[PDB]
RNA sequence: GAAAAGUACCCCGGGAGGGGAGUGAAAGAGUACCUGAAACCGUGUGCCUACAAUCCGUCAGAGCCUCCUUUUCCUCUCCGGAGGAGGGUGGUGAUGGCGUGCCUUUUGAAGAAUGAGCCUGCGAGUCAGGGACAUGUCGCAAGGUUAACCCGUGUGGGGUA
RNA sequence: AUGCCGUGGUGUAAAGCGUGGCAGUGAGACGGCGGGGGAUAAGCUCCGUACGUCGAAAGGGAAACAGCCCAGAUCGCCGGC
RNA sequence: CGCGGCACAUCCACCUUGUGGUGGGUGUGGGUAGGGGAGCGUCCCUCAUUCAGCGAAGCCACCGGGUGACCGGUGGUGGA
C-alpha cells in the first residue's frame, strides 16, 4: 500500500501538530538553603541528596 | 546571441500570482496551478456577469409579488394592470418602491386594479 | 419628493441633490441636461399618467466623465487550444440632480 | 443598489395555525412560506427572515383513508437490512406532530440556512401550547383571487 | 549532439526501469548536451550590382554637395612634417561639426598622419569612397588631387 | 517597546522539528521557569535550547544591565540550517538518502514588571 | 572587501555559536562571505472556522478589523480628533445561487484512457546553395548580370568566360 | 408526389467560374425518413437522403444527460419583450 | 429590442478625393485542423539623442494604465 496522492498542507498540519511533548509539573524543594524545583516523584531523592541539580 | 529567458518569462508569472491572491492551497502558491484557476475564474466571472441580470430580476419579481399579495392582488394581474394603465415604471424601481414607500406602492396597486378589465377570463 | 428618471436605456430613482452614474451623454462638463420621467411621487401623489408626466422633466448638471471597473475576459474551452483575452472599461457620466 | 437586509433589520412575529381540518399539504406550504418569510417585501434568499410558527391540533389534520393505509415512511439505520417502514396511520397514532413537521421540512430549501430556519417551528398534537407568554396571532389560510 | 565529446553508447535499457528512454547522454534535452539549430560560421555578404552601388554613392555625394557640406583644399600641412595641432586648427576653421570625412591621395603621408588620430575624423582614398562613410560624415573634405582623380575616374 | 537582548545558536545539530517540540514548552514563560522546565524535560534538544536561553539572559544582564529576575522569554523559534546528505545502502543494491538536518535557534528576552 | 584593515578586549558557553565593543563608505560585505528570486520551513498578528458533504472558484452578501475624508460633538481647536453619523480604501467572508482540473488522443474523457510531487534554470521548422516554384520591393532595361581571378587598410574598383 | 436538365421573369452584397500560392482532411457519431444483412434483435452492421445536430457550439429546456426541443455568445448595463 | 464602447466589409460625400485619413448609413463579428493580416516582450550591432556613485541593472512592495501580448509612476533593496 502506497499513498494515492500527496496530502494537503492543512491535512498534514492537523496530524503533525499532535506530535508534542507533555510538560512535567514541578514542586519546590530547598536543599542546604538553596531552593530548587524538581518533579514531585523525585522529592524524596532531592531531600536525601541524590539529585544533582547541575 | 544567446538570450536568457528569465527576465521576459517572469512578467506573466508575477501577474498571474498577483491575480490569484486569496486562493487556498497550491492555487495561490504555484504558477501552474494559479494559471488553471485563473482560467476557471475568468470564465466563471464572464458567465456570472450575464446571469446576474436574471438573478436580480428574479429577486425584484419576488419582492414585488410579496408586496402585491400584501395589497391583495397577484403579480400576474398587477403587471397586466400596470401595462394597461400605461405605467412604465421598471421592476427594479417597483421593488425599491415596495420596500421604501408602501403608500406609493398601494397607490400603484389601485391604479393597476382600476385599469384591469371587468372580467379577466373573457 | 422624488421621481423615476429614464436615461441611457435604464431608470433611476432620484431626489433633488442626488448623484447618479449614467451612460455616457454627449454633453460636456458643467452644463445642464433635461431628462424624461416615468413616475413622480410628491408625498401622497404619484400622477401615474403619460400626458401629465410628458410635461415634467428633471434637470441635472454634468459633474464629469468617469470609467467603469476594468473587466478582464479570457475565453477558454476545454481541449481545443482556444484562448481569447480581452479587456473593457465602460465610459460613464456623473449627473447631479437639481430639477424635478 | 437593491436593498440588502442588515443585521437587526429583520423583525419576527409569532403565528399560531390551527390544523383542525386543513389538508396536510396546504398547511405545510403555508407554514413553510411563513417560516421563510416569503410574504415580506424585504425577503432575501440568503437571510433568515420570517416568523415563528406554532401548529396546534396536529392530530386533526386532514389525510385520506387510503393515504393513512398506504403512504409509507422509510428510514435506514445503516446496517444491512436496516430499512424500517411505518404507515402514516401509525405515525399519526404515535407522534402526530412528526408527520406535520416532516411534511414542512420537506418543503424548505435543502441548504444550511433551512437548518436555522426550521428552529422557529413548534408543532403540538393537542389544542394547547406553552407559548402564551408570546402572543401568537391566529393565522388562517387565504387565497388571493386572480 | 554528434560533435559533443562522448555520448556513444545507449546509457541503459529501454524497458523495465520506469524512466524515459534516452538513446544518448548528449541528446539536446540533457544538460551538457548538444545544441539544436545553433549558430555556425556564416558568410554575410550580398551581391549588390555595381550600378546600384555607384548610384547610391553618387546620391550620397549629391546630397552632401547640395547641402553645401563639400570642401576642397590644396593640402593639410605646409611642410613634410606632420602636425596634428595645425591640422586640427585648419579643420576647425573649415568646419565645426563632429564628424568629418577626409579624402586625400594615397601618397600624401604627411596629411594622413596629421589627422590620423583626431577624434571624429575618418580618412579614405579617392577610389575607396562609399555610402556608409559619406552618410556618416557631417562634412566631406577633398584634396584637390583627390577630387580631380575621382572626377576623372567617373568621367 | 521593552528593553531586550538577543541570542542565536546557528548550525546546531538538532532537527528543527525536534527543537520546536521543546521550544513550545517554554515560549512565553519567564527565564527562571523556562530554565528548569528544560532542565527536567527528558528530550535531548532541551540542552541546546537551555544554553541559548541562558546566554540571552546573560547578554541582557551583562551588556544591557537589566535585572535578571524580570526577564521573560518573549520570542523564540527554530529555523532550518544547511542539510548534509548521506547514503544508506539497502536490499538488492538500492541506495537511499539520509539527511543530517541542523537548526538556527533564536531567543529574545525582554524585561518587564 | 578599494585595501585583511579577517573583529583587539569583555561576557554566556566544554566547544560550536552568539552579545557588547572595534574595523570598514557599507558587517543590509564576518572567510557558512557581491546581488540574493521561487519552491520549502518557522514566529507574531487581523478576520473566519468544531450541525457540516466544499474541482476549492465565481456572482450576490451581512458582520468584524484597519486606514483616510464629509457632518455634529469633546471646542480643550494652533491642537488633535477620542467619540457619533456618513462616505470611501484595503483585509477577511457567516449566508444564498451557479459550477464535472489541465494536457494529449479521440465519434466521444471530470472521467475509473495517457502524462504531470513542487520550484528555478535548460529543452524542438535552423543553415548552406548565382539550387526550384510563386510573390513583395529596388536598379537597369531589349537588354540584365558577372564566376574564377586581379588591384586596394574594408564594405571599393576592375574582370565578357 | 418529389427530385433532375434547360429557359424567360423577380429577388438576393460577402453566390458562382478561371488561373496561381499555402493547406488540412481521407478512423466519424447520434437522430428523422427510404432500404439491404441479421431473428426484421442489438447503444449491431452496410448504403441513400441541397436531412439535422455534434465534431468545431457556448446559452435556456429535458432531474442529471456530445448527437433530442428552443436558440447561434463583439463587449458593458442592478432595462424591456 | 433599448442605451453606450470596439472591430471588419461595403456604400455615400470631403481631405493627396484609395498610400491612406474626415463624417454618415447598412450588413457582419461562436469556432477545432488550417489560411491570411497586424502587434507585445527579451538580447546584440549601427546612427542620433538622453539618464546614471546626487545611484544603472536586477529584485521586492504599493498606486495607476491599455482592446491583448503587456506598460507607467512612487518607494525599498542594491552597487555599474
Ligand atoms: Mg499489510
Ligand atoms: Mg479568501
Ligand atoms: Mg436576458
Ligand atoms: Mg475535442
Ligand atoms: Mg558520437
Ligand atoms: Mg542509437
Ligand atoms: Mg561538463
Ligand atoms: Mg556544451
Ligand atoms: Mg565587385
Ligand atoms: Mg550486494
Ligand atoms: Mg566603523
Ligand atoms: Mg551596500
Ligand atoms: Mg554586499
Ligand atoms: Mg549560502
Ligand atoms: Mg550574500
Ligand atoms: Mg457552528
Ligand atoms: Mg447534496
Ligand atoms: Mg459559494
Ligand atoms: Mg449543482
Ligand atoms: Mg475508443
Ligand atoms: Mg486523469
Ligand atoms: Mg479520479
Ligand atoms: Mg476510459
Ligand atoms: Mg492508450
Ligand atoms: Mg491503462
Ligand atoms: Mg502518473
Ligand atoms: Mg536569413
Ligand atoms: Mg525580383
Ligand atoms: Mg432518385
Ligand atoms: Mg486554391
Ligand atoms: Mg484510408
Ligand atoms: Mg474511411
Ligand atoms: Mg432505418
Ligand atoms: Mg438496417
Ligand atoms: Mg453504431
Ligand atoms: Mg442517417
Ligand atoms: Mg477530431
Ligand atoms: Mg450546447
Ligand atoms: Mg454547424
Ligand atoms: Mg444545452
Ligand atoms: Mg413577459
Ligand atoms: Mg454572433
Ligand atoms: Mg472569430
Ligand atoms: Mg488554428
Ligand atoms: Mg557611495
Ligand atoms: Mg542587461
Ligand atoms: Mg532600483
Amino acid at each position: 500500500a502506497v499513498p494515492k496522492r500527496r496530502k494537503s498542507r492543512s491535512n498534514t498540519r492537523s496530524r503533525r501538530s499532535q506530535w508534542k511533548a507533555a510538560k512535567t509539573e514541578l514542586v519546590g524543594v530547598t536543599v542546604a538553603g538553596h531552593a530548587h524545583k524538581v518533579p514531585r516523584r523525585l522529592l524524596k531523592a532531592a531531600r536525601l541528596g541524590l539529585i544533582d541539580f547541575d | 546571441a544567446r538570450v536568457k529567458r528569465a527576465v521576459n518569462a517572469h512578467k506573466k508569472r508575477r501577474s498571474i500570482l498577483k491575480a490569484s491572491r486569496g486562493y487556498r492551497g497550491q492555487r495561490s502558491r504555484l504558477y501552474r496551478k494559479a494559471k488553471e484557476q485563473q482560467l476557471h475564474s475568468l470564465n466563471y466571472a464572464y458567465r456570472d456577469r450575464r446571469a446576474r441580470k436574471g438573478e436580480f430580476r428574479k429577486l425584484w419579481i419576488a419582492r414585488i409579488n410579496a408586496a402585491a399579495r400584501l395589497n391583495d392582488i397577484t403579480y400576474n394581474r398587477l403587471i397586466q394592470g400596470l401595462k394597461a394603465a400605461g405605467v412604465e415604471v421598471d421592476r427594479k424601481n417597483l421593488a425599491d418602491i415596495a420596500i421604501s414607500d408602501p403608500a406609493a406602492f398601494t397607490a400603484l396597486v389601485d391604479v393597476a386594479r382600476a385599469a384591469l378589465p371587468e372580467d379577466v377570463n373573457a | 419628493t422624488y421621481a423615476i428618471v429614464k436615461t441611457g436605456g435604464k431608470q433611476y430613482k432620484v431626489a433633488v441633490g442626488d448623484v447618479v452614474k449614467v451612460e455616457k451623454l454627449e454633453s460636456e462638463q458643467g452644463e445642464k441636461v433635461s431628462l424624461p420621467v416615468a413616475l413622480v411621487v410628491d408625498g401622497a401623489t404619484v400622477t401615474t399618467d403619460a400626458k401629465a408626466l410628458a410635461k415634467v422633466a428633471v434637470t441635472g448638471e454634468v459633474l464629469g466623465h468617469t470609467k467603469g471597473p476594468k473587466i478582464r475576459i479570457h475565453k477558454f474551452k476545454n481541449k481545443t487550444g482556444y484562448h481569447k483575452r480581452q479587456g473593457h472599461r465602460q465610459q460613464l457620466t456623473v449627473l447631479k440632480v437639481t430639477g424635478i | 443598489p437593491t436593498y440588502a437586509p442588515k443585521a437587526g433589520d429583520t423583525t419576527r412575529s409569532w403565528y399560531v395555525i390551527d390544523a383542525t381540518d386543513v389538508v396536510l399539504g396546504r398547511l405545510a406550504v403555508a407554514a413553510a412560506n411563513l417560516l421563510r418569510g416569503k410574504h415580506k417585501p424585504t425577503f432575501a434568499p440568503n437571510v433568515d427572515g420570517g416568523d415563528f410558527v406554532i401548529v396546534i391540533n396536529a392530530d386533526k389534520v386532514a389525510i385520506s383513508g387510503d393515504k393513512l393505509q398506504h403512504k409509507m415512511v422509510y428510514r435506514h439505520s445503516g446496517y444491512p437490512g436496516g430499512l424500517h417502514k411505518r404507515t402514516i396511520g401509525e405515525l399519526m397514532q404515535r407522534h402526530p406532530d412528526r408527520v406535520v413537521e416532516k411534511a414542512i421540512l420537506g418543503m424548505l430549501p435543502k441548504n444550511r440556512l433551512s437548518r436555522q430556519i426550521q428552529r422557529k417551528l413548534r408543532v403540538y398534537a393537542g389544542p394547547e401550547h406553552p407559548h402564551s407568554a408570546q402572543q401568537p396571532v391566529p393565522y388562517e389560510l387565504k387565497q388571493v383571487a386572480q | 549532439r554528434g560533435e559533443v565529446s562522448g555520448g556513444g553508447r545507449k546509457p541503459y535499457r529501454q524497458k523495465g526501469t520506469g524512466r524515459a528512454r534516452q538513446g544518448s547522454t548528449r541528446a539536446p534535452q540533457f544538460t551538457g548536451g548538444g545544441v539544436v539549430h545553433g549558430p555556425k560560421p556564416r558568410d554575410y555578404s550580398q551581391r549588390t550590382p555595381k550600378k546600384m552601388i555607384a548610384a547610391a554613392l553618387r546620391g550620397a555625394l549629391s546630397d552632401r554637395a547640395r547641402n553645401g557640406r563639400i570642401h576642397a583644399i590644396t593640402e593639410l600641412v605646409e611642410g613634410q612634417n606632420p602636425s596634428t595641432k595645425s591640422a586640427r586648427a585648419f579643420l576647425a576653421s573649415l568646419t565645426e561639426r563632429k564628424q568629418v570625412l577626409v579624402v586625400i591621395g594615397r601618397s600624401d603621408e604627411a596629411g594622413a598622419k596629421s589627422v590620423r588620430n583626431l577624434p571624429g575624423v575618418h580618412i579614405l582614398a579617392p577610389d575607396q569612397l562609399n555610402t556608409y562613410d559619406v552618410l556618416r560624415a557631417d562634412d566631406v573634405v577633398f584634396s584637390v588631387e583627390a577630387l580631380n582623380a575621382y572626377i576623372a575616374a567617373n568621367t | 517597546e521593552y528593553p531586550s537582548a538577543v541570542a542565536k545558536a546557528r548550525f546546531v545539530r538538532v532537527s528543527p522539528r525536534k527543537a520546536r517540540r521543546v521550544i513550545d514548552l517554554v515560549r512565553g514563560r519567564s527565564v527562571s521557569d523556562a530554565l528548569d522546565i528544560l532542565r527536567w524535560a527528558p528530550q535531548a534538544a532541551s540542552g541546546p535550547v537551555a544554553k541559548v536561553i541562558a546566554s540571552a539572559a546573560a547578554n541582557a544582564q551583562n551588556n544591557g544591565g537589566l535585572d535578571p529576575a524580570t526577564l521573560v522569554v518573549a520570542t523564540v523559534y527554530a529555523d532550518q540550517g544547511p542539510t548534509a546528505k548521506r547514503i544508506r545502502p539497502r536490499a538488492q543494491g538500492r541506495a537511499f538518502r539520509i539527511r543530517r538536518r541542523t537548526s538556527h535557534i533564536t531567543v529574545v528576552v525582554e524585561s518587564r514588571p
